[PDB]
């Protein structure tokens, strides 16, 4: 999973 | 509103991101692992404007699902969310036009 950028998708609920 | 088979997700990407090698591939990965968290996903198609070759409309990704069940539960959590700092609009897409690739 990923390679450079961190996982920060879907942020509201 | 009505389940079909394919799930479309827009207003969550930008050409300024789908123009780099690692950047564009980055979203493809996260989007794949995300859609494949509620069930199974046949495949995914993401625009890739060549130095701005397909910018016109760019910023709309779609995912080919396998079961409408996991599809329903899919958007039921990633709808109106925020891929980064903007709301994501999810609209059930039909396998018809989908395969037609009216976008890219």
């Amino acid at each position: 999973p990923s390679k450079k950028r961190k996982r920060s998708r879907w942020n509201q609920d | 509103g009505h389940p079909t088979e394919v799930l479309c997700l827009m207003n969550m990407v930008l050409p300024e991101e789908l123009l780099d090698d690692e950047e564009y591939e980055e979203i493809v990965e996260d989007v794949r692992d995300e859609c494949s968290k509620y069930g199974l996903v046949k495949s995914i198609e993401i625009p890739r404007p060549v130095d701005g070759v397909e910018v016109p409309g760019c910023g709309k990704i779609f995912v080919e699902f396998t079961s409408v069940f996991d599809c329903q539960k899919a958007m039921q959590g990633l709808t109106g969310r925020k891929f980064a700092n903007r709301v994501v609009v999810t609209k059930y897409c039909d396998p018809d036009s989908y395969h037609r690739r009216d976008f890219w």
